[PDB]
């Protein structure tokens, strides 16, 4: 699930100590053309009953439910994508009346309206690249938490880890090798890593990436 | 951990 790729574009860049260059030059590793397709906005865990609703940043929502069943409502609010335990996957619509789905597509409901009420859209006013028009919607691979973070690992292969203390966020993509941080000020900026390895950053979007690169490798371990 | 993201 390019995992692997992400571990070492990780190692790469941390090895090359990023943030003890004298002359940092962070705004020459910016390449605009590498902002992610997707994103998560929005989360709620109430894995207690149910499991892991999400809001991804086109408007569209999930869910990763306890049996292991995902469940993907489109930004038109009737399409659906419904990957079963195995990885099968349909792709159906809520105006189609899918009988034995009424009840998930329901608790994804509730789960929108939830969302909807109380939560923040993180990265609300930055447009994301656009995908290819015949390419399905990602799906919510696996997630953990620690005392610091939220790690999120979509299907396309990005990693989100969202740190709670100060909303810093870093969406890490592998067929880029590229990551976005949002600072603490919501500024978002997306860069090359091998720029940053020649160029260098902050002392902030190093340790961020340190912090990375052990949720990546725990990741890797856990398959 | 909390049980949400940001409100």
């Amino acid at each position: 699930c390019h995992l692997s790729d992400m571990l070492q574009q990780l190692h790469s860049v941390n090895a090359s100590k990023p943030s003890e260059r004298g002359l940092v030059r962070q705004e020459e590793a910016e390449d605009p053309a590498c902002i992610p397709i997707f994103w998560v906005s929005k989360w709620v865990d109430y894995s207690d009953k149910y499991g892991l609703g999400y809001q991804l940043c086109d408007n569209s929502v999930g869910v990763l439910f306890n049996d292991s069943t995902r469940l993907i409502l489109y930004n038109d609010g009737d399409s659906l994508q419904y990957i079963e335990r195995d990885g099968t996957e349909s792709y159906l619509t809520v105006s189609s009346h899918p009988n034995s789905l009424m009840k998930k597509i329901t608790l994804l409901k509730y789960f929108r309206n939830y969302m909807s009420e109380h939560l923040l859209k993180a990265g609300a006013n930055i447009t994301p690249r656009e995908g290819d028009e015949l390419a399905r919607l990602p799906y919510l691979r696996t997630w953990f938490r620690t005392r610091s973070a939220i790690i999120l690992h979509l299907s396309n292969g990005s990693v989100q880890i969202n740190f709670f203390q100060d909303h810093t966020k870093l969406i890490l993509c592998p067929l880029m090798a590229a990551v976005t941080y949002i600072d603490e000020k919501r500024d978002f900026r997306t860069y090359r890593l091998s720029l940053l390895e020649e160029y260098g950053c902050c002392k902030e979007l190093a340790s961020r990436l340190r912090y990375a690169r052990t949720m990546v490798d725990k990741l890797l371990s856990s398959r | 951990p909390p049980l949400h993201s940001t409100a």
